[PDB]
């Protein structure tokens, strides 16, 4: 079946309380109560929080709340501590005896003050594209909190295809960096006016854009 | 809960048969099921399937043409073989326990995972195959702070690991190499930049040097400007 929809990215500094939604449908969160919630460290194995919506497993921390409401369950963590920025995945049984999941929320705790990403796109250079090939690079630095989504543009139409983006990790000052891949053939870069990475960040959008004709 | 013990060979080539095994420590089958769960670099956490100690199986729909599931109760150990591989099918996959219950007549509870093994990391690729290197010549994107962002694009080698040094490693100052990212082809590529002053390019040399030690390549790649 088709995966809970989740927000990719909830920020609270400590002491906050926040809460992760988790869609779904009919067949899953809507008519059952069989949603869970599931925190990972990164390495570390999956650890469960919420079981059944809203049962908490002994050892679990009660600032840890499960609940439901139509189509949409929620995880709500009080008292925001720095040991809670992990990913969290929800997941539910359904009406045709499968499980599915999330596609998962990365919580920050703001340690430190936010830190708005620079964001420098490189062009295919000469020398790839020589080679019959085009990868364009988006750079991102010196952000904080370390969460960040990435959306490329054809002109002004959506590019899924081809597109590759890491994780953020600290650079040697101690903000974030990221990286976004599109790899494009000769052609698909030479038929468009131009391509731009958008880099999304803690509620606002920054902008790059390069063109074949440049 | 129990704890789940897994093994079996990560290293794979396409076509090929993951076989992966997971062993229960203390708890047994009982009434419950025992599932395989996927974590692919990219995406979030694939529902592979599941079994009971009887042999009752219930499979991913996207999967179940190339997956079957096995258990071995005298040595209370259950199984995953999923054939046919590609690079689609590189993942950490962990074995965990679905503790389902019946209430009553309608009523399912314990409908979540628990009992979470620590992984076996998957990749799929054909062969050892080193990395073309690319410059990313400087652009000037910090006008304020007058500095410029130059760079190597290391594309398409495997397996991991490939270290980036900076002019045979006496530029270490403001250089950051990311994280690789896999891409659907199974290859990797990377990006290593370096942060330097505007008036500083053209007159000092960039030289980055790429050494994918898996496969004995070494290059280095001249970095200069496009444009005065």
């Amino acid at each position: 079946q088709s995966a809970l929809t989740q927000p990719a990215s909830v920020s609270g500094s400590p002491g906050q309380s926040i809460t992760i939604s988790c869609t779904g449908t009919s067949n899953d969160v809507g008519d059952y109560d069989y949603v869970s919630w599931y925190q990972l460290h990164p390495g570390k194995a999956p650890k469960l929080l919420i079981f059944d919506v809203s049962r908490r497993p002994s050892g679990v921390s009660d600032r840890f709340s499960g609940s439901k409401s139509g189509d949409t369950a929620s995880l709500t963590i009080s008292g925001l501590q720095a040991e809670d920025e992990a990913d969290y995945y929800c997941s539910s049984y359904t009406g045709s005896s499968t499980y599915v999941f999330g596609t998962g929320t990365k919580v920050s705790v703001l340690s430190q003050p936010k830190a708005n990403p620079t964001v420098t796109l490189f062009p295919p250079s000469s020398e790839e594209l020589q080679a019959n090939k085009a990868t364009l690079v988006c750079l991102i630095s010196d952000f904080y909190p370390g969460a960040v989504t990435v959306a490329w543009k054809a002109d002004s139409s959506p590019v899924k295809a081809g597109v590759e983006t890491t994780t953020p990790s600290k650079q040697s000052n101690n903000k974030y960096a990221a990286s976004s891949y599109l790899s494009l053939t000769p052609e698909q870069w030479k038929s468009h006016r131009s391509y731009s990475c958008q880099v999304t960040h803690e509620g606002s959008t920054v902008e790059k854009t390069v063109a074949p004709t440049e | 809960q129990v704890q789940l013990q897994q093994w079996g060979a990560g290293l794979l080539k396409p076509s090929e048969t993951l076989s992966l095994t997971c062993a229960v420590n203390g708890g047994s089958f009982s009434i419950y099921y025992w599932s395989w769960i996927r974590q692919p670099p990219g995406k979030g956490l694939d529902w592979i399937g599941e079994i009971n100690q009887s042999g009752s199986t219930n499979y991913n729909p996207s999967l179940k043409s190339r997956v079957t599931m096995s258990v071995d109760t005298s040595k209370s150990q259950f199984s995953l073989r999923m054939t046919s591989v590609t690079a689609a099918d590189t993942a950490i996959y962990y074995c965990a326990r679905a503790p389902r219950i019946r209430w009553g007549s309608y009523r399912l509870k314990q409908t979540n995972f628990d009992s979470w093994g620590q992984g076996t990391l998957v990749t799929v690729f054909n062969q050892i195959k080193g990395p073309s290197v690319f410059p990313l010549a400087p652009s000037s994107k910090s006008t304020s702070g007058g500095t410029a962002a130059l760079g190597c694009l290391v594309k398409d080698y495997f397996p991991e690991p490939v270290t980036v040094s900076w002019n045979s490693g006496a530029l270490t100052s403001g250089v950051h190499t990311f994280p690789a990212v896999l891409q659907s082809s199974g290859l990797y590529s990377l990006s290593s930049v370096v942060t330097v002053p505007s008036s500083s390019l053209g007159t000092q040399t960039y030289i980055c040097n790429v050494n994918h030690k898996p496969s004995n390549t070494k290059v280095d790649k001249r970095v200069e400007p496009k444009s005065c």
